[PDB]
């Protein structure tokens, strides 16, 4: 009955995405119902692509130093940590990234595959001086929320983080019978489109609620 | 300790400028360890002065040089607080001032004054310099953030406070952990342990920075690099920062959404509720390396081998040993996990022992330091030892259930969940909050100055800016804390653009939602940007059977050596009061010093039995020798059943 | 069981909960109430979460007569100063007087906090849970919104300046360092008290550690007379609660008729404590461990009840450390003429009809005044304008105004004594 | 603190018997 | 010394030493009692008597 | 779980040997020591029903000292019950408790029926109750049943039950202080009432139908009662209602 | 329940009139239980069973 | 001084 | 990919059912979303049946008396606000009483149309004496929620046929943060427990599978 449509959608520096919808009409309350359930589906429930190992060549804990690197190994893992990625096959990946000289390696200076693409390629990584090498391996995932390091050889693992999607607002407006039309605004880090995770979200909650329509 | 009474451990009238009235510690040792106050000095006779400045004719001289005074030269003269407030140039405004005049506090003209403190923090010391909103906060909550910010916890990435005081740069520049260019030229080579500066026009200076080193705290003692490779510097710029310091000045704590409000009982009675954002995000997480040791002596028997041939071990527990049997650097050891291969010469091939050193029960994380010391190389082994082997074993810890978080206005809390940021309060903008505290914490204990920092921070998230308000700041108007908080509110809204950041019917509340079902809460909320501290200190210990003592045979007390709980007497009087007679003759006897229940009690509990019933405790059997040792006849008798029998001493030893 | 709640249609502080709490003990049993008291917790929870309940700088309300009441204040401690510099008055009179009225000032500044409070809004978060009885007091709220008051040196000397700020408009430094005084005074009394409490019960327990329930009865007829603890015209203690699981050694009457309340040997509960109080006894002769002849203890019915179960006690029971452990534990929980006397104030306009009645000696009060002393109780005979006055005198009263003035509206008349 | 307090008991302890 | 006032008071206005040691021991039971319980109460504190 | 699996370890190891297939002591110390996935489904079948004994450092009277049952908890810190911390004088701002186990069935039965936390109601020192709900629940308790004025959406409205009214207050429809009529027959005190009837009306019959401040009481003439209509707010319904189902129940 | 076994346990508290002796009662009934069943958990089997014998 | 020795108390359960 | 079972099922004696379902298994915080969407829709969004206005012969206002009937208006229409109908028609009906004499008037006596089933047969009405007879008519509307209002007499129906809705989360764990739904729900008898579940769970598949296909 109603109709779902776009708004606004922009695009931020970090090349995150921001998307705002208009639903209309839902009946006096259901927008607030609606518009919780898809704002604790899109904030938990979807799932995204992040590095969740890397191996540095010439270090093999996090407490080191690479001599010419202006960062130290764990400044490098915080930093590659919150490295966006979109993969498109549902299988781990290896990126690798050599740098040589003075440089400042950034998100670009990582080569995945044809699959695994970098949102940002200007994601700061690491400052390199003169005569100083960066070997870097990262291992790809895929998965949901925050997953914990459970501790193939050499690889330093992360704390994962897979949230897509960074910050969800709804509010509930008087569109008048009294009607409610929800106004629905979306942030994410630019692996997926506001509207895609829209979509995701409510694929979830169909699917959530599917088996509860007829079983009892 | 004993002989100190409530007379030496008050505030003498004398203290004023010189010990800090606030900073102490709290228990036996509270009014016997003093601080130095901000300003305070000791001359060459071993008093502590403070300085002054000179009022002639009700001006103050700040022209001429700070006059420094001792205790008995202030008594004759009345002097001004430094919270007075001055006009153009240096006449005193106001027609009556406070002053100290033979250690009284009294009122004069301004024409009557002869000296006038240098700064209003002159009366406290430097932790306790460092709590923004001071005079809005009671002297007890005071002590307890002044205390409760030496205990704060170097953070993997710190940061500066938003509501600062002023000092934090001039309390990190002597602690010796932050380097400042003394030359103002250009930079030339920046590395994780090294970094060039040379002079516009000179020499080139080279400094070394210390990489993830251990205290006597077990935290870390990092430093890393500021400036970038070819960068114009200039002298006095700060080149390298601390562990606790971010750009210049300590940074103990971050700065996170906060919100007054109870949760579903998670609040209760000083508990905190925090999100998840502060586990993911690696906000409170440190790194904290401990020291393990092991020792090569020499037994009668023979001398203590380290190497890998150790007994009753397979080879899936030696993979991370160097072949020399000792862990190597850059390894995962998890509990259990050897770290050191020592055999002993044990008489009794199949005669050396295993008393290799392992990680303790309840430690993980990597080894990031193996150092060897033997008298061969040329060290100062103990008098009996042939090898020291030290090893460092790194790790990060993020915030979890059961630690300590503080702030600088004396509020303390243990965090008791940590809630997904789908579960937690969200601001009219979607952002889940970070913290919720309990407001039923706040007028009980009156450190009303929390209320303001958040509020101030608050601003400063929204304007970019960072504040430096100093202590008892209202000499400039009536209430100049609350009208500032105000009006960089307003300012905050207006350059913001969004009006639900400040509201002029409820000034330092804004709405916020639940964010279980989407419900906004009955009434705005306070919320605010608060700079909380993760404090140090591996307390849990538990024990069902382990060593014991020498003379009592009852178990020790530790954590480090399986040790117990002890069950003193006024425990013992709560179970006299309970009426429980057998839950006592159980603790007493048969889980202390029983020697020979304790095993019978621990076979029936394996077996499935019954408990048997207990004997006489070793330490009674102690006493009774210790007072015949001490030439008594004391002795334990059974009576005689029948008339014409004598009674007969009982043997317990035996 | 079989009793059924009562719709309690009222507000709900800590009172009516700990009183509903024992009602349900009294009725239902101790899983019941604990039953009860669960539910209870959980409602409170939910709803001290929806309410959304916090604190702020502007919920910290400060009446809007401070200035004036502090102005006035002032206006009358310069008086007192300049009549000190002109030799009117000595030093201890000169500091009696600005004592009494930063004494005055802070109690009136807490009566209109509260007035503010109760009045403009009923429903803010300090008053909501302060008045509640959740967490806070009025000693605290005064500290926060009204004034911090007179405070002591370091030797126990009442300083004449006062404490003029909240914690909501900022302390200076001289308020910081009187307050940094008393706060210093009371980390070391804790300090020290610890050890002394501690010592207190390891002695007490040791003085009555054979004090055991052995016996059911001695047979005696003796015991002593419980009475209120009254501290002259006000009671302190109610009898009734000082009647709660006693053991009468007689039987008590109604002072009214022949109707027996308790016969001999009959334990009370609360409910004939009640009754008792509300017929008036005033005394009631119950057994007790003071009077009860047994075996080096005392017995079942000398004892009486149990507090911890609301029964007599068991037999066996360690009851001599439960009395130790009783007196031990608040031992750790162990500014001038104010309310303490009043002053009598005539809002009327009228002549003064003193006369020569009553016994007036010239006299030189605590201040520089002087006044009429007197220790005859006379009522008091004024003009009062369109009718006269009933005003009582007591015993050991000063009396201010003489014959022949013209008393104004709330205009000082007298000061009575309530009860080197 | 005293280290008498500190240092074991030779014996078998209850879990090895 | 109150204690031997009631007994020197007593072993004469009754005249048999048991009565006296009873009653002068009654007596300065309860001003210690009444003593206490009036020092605890002075705080806001209430044990049973 | 930390604690739990060593202050139980015996009775772990009794459980592995004889419910399962460990052989002797020594496999189920190992078994333990790799901390195996049945180990913990021992644990908790164990625990049940075993009372545990808990302590505050300063033991200054019996109740300082108070007998649970164990819940495995994911942590490093004990979960208290928040209505055991005035018994305790315990707060959550770093305090530690102690905890013992006791062995025997004799200790463990006096646990359980002296002991325990949810038999101490009343204090051993004066009789009064001490586990009253204290701080955040009676500032919840006292927001529920307070009197609003200016948010009384629904006032006036009246209602079959306390069931009625609560599930119209669930919905919206009535505000949580609003002053509302439910039929409510029972005793019912009111404060700020008054014994004389304010308003007394006989109808072409005979009933009367007597209007107190808070009650509508229609009475039979020279009869009993017919119906009783209590005017309240339904915060006080529901603290009401809350109390009779816990009571009932 | 556990709310079962609460309330078992305090209707044996009452009507035995003391409850030091109730206690000693279930200890002894739980240790006989477990020792003819060895041949739930002695001491809550004890008091459901005396619970049950009150009628 | 059973408590001492390590008896029964003579109060509670341990009465008799 | 879960299972609901319903755990228990209950009859209670005014016809008004009961119902408690186990949903397994859900992941974190899937268990609060599913309920309180589920109690939502249950409490304001379910379409249901009441007495929506009334008319009694005799009288002209809610503070009126019927000779001969122990009750007054007042007390007649709180017995009939909670007098639970349901229609199997979208067209409103009417339904006739006139009970007479000394008889005590309950559900049962209203005279509804072949489409209208009253749940309880037996529900209190009133109570008539000698020689009194009571004419009533009522009108029964099909609407959703508690619904107040502002010749026949104005009421304020009850339209819900789910009375009370409770959920809890528990923990499943298996050795992740697994969560388990349990939710209670009670009805006035019009619907099972269960057909409430099921149309609940279609109106909240109904409002988001639009949200799917487009944005
Ligand atoms: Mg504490
Ligand atoms: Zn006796």
């Amino acid at each position: 009955t109603f109709q779902v449509e776009c708004v606004e959608s922009r695009t931020e520096a970090d090349q995150g995405q921001y998307g705002r919808f208009s639903i209309e009409p839902l009946a006096r309350g259901q927008g607030t119902t609606v518009g919780n359930a898809l704002r604790r589906v899109l904030l938990s429930n979807l799932e995204g692509t992040a590095v969740t190992a890397v191996r540095i060549g010439g270090v093999n804990h996090e407490f080191a130093t690479i001599p010419g690197v202006r960062e130290d190994v764990l400044d490098i893992l915080l930093n590659v940590r919150e490295l966006v990625v979109h993969a498109h096959s549902p299988q781990p990946q290896i990126g690798r990234l050599r740098v040589v000289g003075p440089a400042t390696v950034t998100a670009a200076d990582v080569d995945f595959g044809p699959e695994v693409e970098v949102i940002n390629p200007n994601h700061y990584i690491a400052s390199l001086s003169e005569g100083a090498t960066l070997e870097m391996e990262l291992k790809v995932e895929w998965g949901t929320g925050y997953r914990a390091i459970d501790r193939a050889l050499d690889f330093l693992q992360l704390d994962a983080v897979f949230m897509p999607v960074r910050r969800v607002n709804y509010s509930v407006e008087d569109a008048r019978t009294a009607i409610d039309r929800l106004v629905l605004e979306v942030w994410t880090n630019g692996s997926l489109s506001p509207q895609e995770a829209l979509s995701q979200a409510a694929s979830c909650l169909v699917a959530l609620f599917e088996p509860l329509k007829n079983v009892s | 300790r004993e002989r100190a009474g409530f007379a030496v451990r008050d505030i003498h009238p004398s203290h004023y400028g010189r010990i800090c009235p606030i900073e102490t510690p709290e228990g036996p040792n509270a009014g016997l360890i003093g601080s130095l106050a901000t300003h305070a000095r000791v001359n060459d006779y071993g008093f502590i002065e403070t300085p002054f400045w000179r009022v002639e004719e009700g001006r103050v001289r700040k022209d001429l040089a700070p006059v420094y005074m001792t205790a008995d030269q202030e008594d004759d003269l009345r002097v001004a607080p430094g919270d007075v407030a001055t006009d153009d140039a240096g006449y005193i405004l106001g027609t009556t001032i406070p002053v100290r005049y033979r250690q009284d506090f009294t009122t004069t003209t301004p024409e009557r004054v002869d000296y006038v403190a240098l700064s209003p923090v002159q009366i406290i010391s430097v932790a306790t310099s460092l709590i923004p909103f001071l005079e809005h906060d009671d002297a007890n909550r005071a002590l307890m953030g002044s205390n409760m910010q030496r205990q704060a916890v170097p953070l993997l990435r710190p940061e500066r406070p938003l509501v600062g005081t002023g000092l934090e740069p001039q309390a990190a520049r002597d602690s010796g952990m932050v380097i400042t260019s003394p030359v103002d030229g250009t930079i030339s080579y920046v590395d994780a342990t090294h970094i060039e500066v040379t002079a516009d026009t000179g020499e080139k200076y080279g400094y070394a920075l210390q990489k993830y080193q251990r205290s006597n705290q077990d935290t870390c003692l990092n430093q890393r690099p500021i400036v970038f490779e070819g960068d114009r510097v200039q002298r006095g710029q700060v080149i390298a920062d601390g562990s606790a310091t971010e750009k210049g000045e300590l940074a103990l704590g971050q700065n996170i959404l906060v919100a007054y409000m109870p949760w579903e009982g998670y609040n209760y009675e000083d508990a905190i509720l925090i999100s998840e954002r502060l586990v993911y995000d690696d906000v409170y997480t440190s790194i904290h390396i401990e020291k393990f040791e092991i020792e090569a002596r020499q037994t009668k028997l023979g001398p203590e081998e380290i190497t890998r041939e150790i007994p009753n071990v397979g080879e899936d527990a030696l993979r991370q040993l160097d072949e020399n049997g000792i862990i190597r650097v850059g390894a995962w050891v998890e509990s259990g996990d050897i770290l050191v291969g020592k055999v002993t010469p044990k008489g009794e091939a199949r005669d050396v022992r295993d008393n290799s050193l392992r990680v303790p029960n309840g430690e993980k994380g990597r080894v990031v330091d193996v150092r060897l010391f033997t008298r061969e190389q040329g060290d100062e082994l103990p008098p009996g030892a042939n090898m020291v082997v030290r090893v460092y074993v790194a790790q990060k810890r993020k915030i979890q259930v059961g630690d300590k978080m503080a702030g600088r206005h004396g509020n303390k809390g243990i965090i008791s969940r940590i809630l997904p940021c789908e579960d937690m309060p969200y601001l009219p903008d979607g952002t889940p909050l970070d913290i919720v505290l309990n407001p039923l914490g706040v007028p009980s204990r009156m450190n009303v100055g929390q209320v303001f920092e958040c509020m101030l921070g608050w601003a400063g998230q929204l304007l970019d800016a960072r504040f430096k308000v100093t202590p008892f700041d209202e000499m400039y108007g009536a209430e100049a804390s609350r009208l500032t908080v105000n009006a960089k509110l307003s300012e905050a809204r207006e350059q913001t653009g969004q009006p639900w950041v400040f509201s002029d019917d409820e000034p330092g509340k804004i709405q916020v939602y639940d964010g279980r079902t989407g419900e906004p809460f009955d009434r705005p909320v306070t919320v605010g940007r608060a700079y909380m501290l993760k404090l140090v200190h591996d307390k849990i210990h538990a024990r069902s059977t382990g060593p014991y003592s020498l003379v009592t045979q009852q178990p020790l007390g530790g954590k480090a050596q399986q040790g117990g709980q002890r069950f003193g007497e006024m425990e013992v009087w709560a179970l006299e009061a309970y009426g429980a007679a057998y839950i006592l003759q159980e603790l007493l006897t048969v889980k202390s010093d029983d020697m020979q229940g304790r095993n019978e009690a621990l076979n029936a509990i394996v077996k499935g039995k019954a408990i048997p019933r207990p004997g006489t405790p070793e330490s009674f059997k102690v006493l009774m020798r210790e007072l015949q040792s001490l030439c008594l006849d004391i002795a334990v008798y059974k009576a005689s059943t029948e008339d014409y029998e004598e009674d007969k001493e009982v043997d317990l030893m035996a | 069981a079989k009793s059924a709640p009562i719709f309690r249609n009222r507000v709900i502080d800590k009172k009516q909960l700990k009183k509903l709490i024992g009602w349900t003990f009294a009725h239902y049993g101790t899983a019941k109430t604990a039953v009860v008291a669960d539910d209870l917790k959980a409602l409170g929870f939910r709803y001290a979460t929806r309410a959304g309940v916090s604190i702020s700088i502007d919920d910290l309300k400060v009446p809007g007569s401070k200035a004036e009441l502090l102005e006035s204040a002032e206006k009358r401690i310069q008086e007192t100063e300049d009549r000190y510099t002109r030799g009117e008055i000595t030093e201890v009179e000169r500091f009696q007087k600005v004592i009494d009225t930063w004494a005055n000032t802070n109690d009136e500044l807490t009566d209109r906090v509260v007035k503010n409070f109760r009045e403009s809004d009923p429903l803010n978060s300090v008053y909501m849970m302060a008045f509640s009885g959740a967490r806070g007091n009025i000693s605290q709220v005064r500290q926060l919104v009204g004034m911090r008051g007179l405070m002591a040196n370091p030797q126990g000397e009442i300083i004449d300046l006062p404490i003029k700020t909240n914690f909501r408009e900022g302390l200076t430094v001289t308020e910081y360092i009187i307050s940094s005084y008393g706060a210093r005074k009371g980390l070391v009394d804790t300090a020290l008290r610890t050890a002394d409490s501690g010592y207190l019960t390891r002695r007490l327990v040791d003085v009555s550690q054979d004090v055991i329930i052995h016996e059911v009865d001695c047979g005696t007829s003796r015991g002593l007379f419980v009475e209120a603890m009254t501290d002259g015209d006000r009671i302190l203690i109610p009898i009734s609660q000082r009647l709660l699981g006693r053991v009468t050694a007689e039987a008590v009457l109604d002072p009214s008729t022949d109707e027996v309340l308790a016969e001999a040997g009959q334990d009370i509960n609360e409910d004939l404590a009640n009754r008792i109080e509300k017929a008036g006894i005033k005394k009631v002769k119950v057994r007790s461990p003071l009077t009860c002849e047994a075996a080096r203890s005392v017995c079942q019915k000398c004892y009486g009840w149990s507090l911890a179960h609301a029964q007599m006690v068991d037999m066996g029971e360690a009851v001599g450390i439960i009395a130790a452990q009783s007196i031990g534990e608040p031992g750790t929980q162990l500014v001038f003429t104010g309310e303490t006397a009043r002053l009598l104030r005539a809002p009327v306009a009228g002549t003064i009809k003193l006369g020569k009645k009553a016994r007036t000696r010239p006299y030189r009060t605590r201040h520089g005044e002087e006044a009429l002393l007197a220790e005859a109780n006379f009522d008091l005979v004024l003009e009062g304008k369109g009718r006269k006055e009933t005003f009582a005198i007591l015993q050991g009263s000063t009396i201010f105004v003489q014959d022949g003035d013209k008393v104004a509206a709330e205009a000082i008349l007298a000061e009575v004594p309530v009860s080197k | 603190s005293r280290l008498g307090d500190f240092i074991e008991a030779d014996g078998e302890t209850p879990e090895d018997e | 010394d109150l204690l031997e006032i009631y007994y020197d008071y007593f072993r004469e206005q009754l005249g048999e030493d048991y009565e006296a040691a009873l009653e002068s021991l009654r007596r300065v039971q309860a001003l210690l009692v009444n003593e206490v319980q009036s020092v605890y109460q002075s705080q806001g504190i209430d044990i049973s008597d | 779980r930390e604690m739990a699996i060593e202050l139980f370890q015996p009775f772990v190891i009794h459980r592995l040997i004889k419910n399962h297939s460990i052989n002797n002591i020594k496999q189920a110390k190992k078994l333990i020591q790799k901390n195996d996935p049945l180990i913990w489904d021992v644990l908790e079948e164990v625990i049940e029903g075993h009372p545990v004994m808990l302590n505050r450092a300063p033991t200054l009277h019996r109740l300082g000292i108070q007998a649970f049952e164990p819940i495995l908890v994911e942590g490093r810190a004990i979960q208290l019950h928040p209505l055991v911390c005035p018994a305790f004088n315990a707060d959550f701002d770093g305090d530690q408790m102690a905890v013992h186990v006791p062995l025997s069935i004799e200790a463990q039965a006096e646990a359980r029926m002296l002991m325990l936390a949810s038999g101490n109601i009343l204090s051993p020192a004066t009789g009064q109750p001490i586990v009253t709900p204290s701080q955040d629940m009676v500032l919840g308790c006292y927001y529920l049943t307070a009197e609003n004025p200016g948010a009384q959406k629904g006032a006036g409205r009246y209602f079959a039950n306390l069931e009625d009214a609560i599930r119209a207050f669930e919905q919206g429809s009535v505000d949580l202080h609003a002053w509302v009529w439910v039929r409510f027959d029972g005793e019912v005190e009111s404060e700020g009432e008054s014994d004389e009837p304010e308003s007394v009306v006989a109808a072409d019959d005979g009933t009367v139908t007597k209007t107190y401040r808070f009650r509508r009481i229609r009475e039979t003439e020279d009869g009993q009662r017919l119906s009783q209509y209590v005017k309240t707010t339904p915060g006080r319904i529901l603290f009401n209602n809350t109390v009779q189902t816990a009571l009932i129940h | 329940d556990s709310q079962d076994l609460l309330f078992k346990a305090e209707s044996l508290i009452v009507n035995s009139t003391n409850r030091y002796h109730v206690t000693l009662q279930i200890a002894r009934r739980a240790k006989q239980a477990r020792y003819e069943e060895m041949e739930i958990k002695p001491v809550l089997r004890a008091i459901l069973e005396m619970s049950d014998e009150l009628n | 001084e059973n408590v001492i020795i390590g008896r029964l108390i003579p109060a509670g359960t341990g009465f008799k």
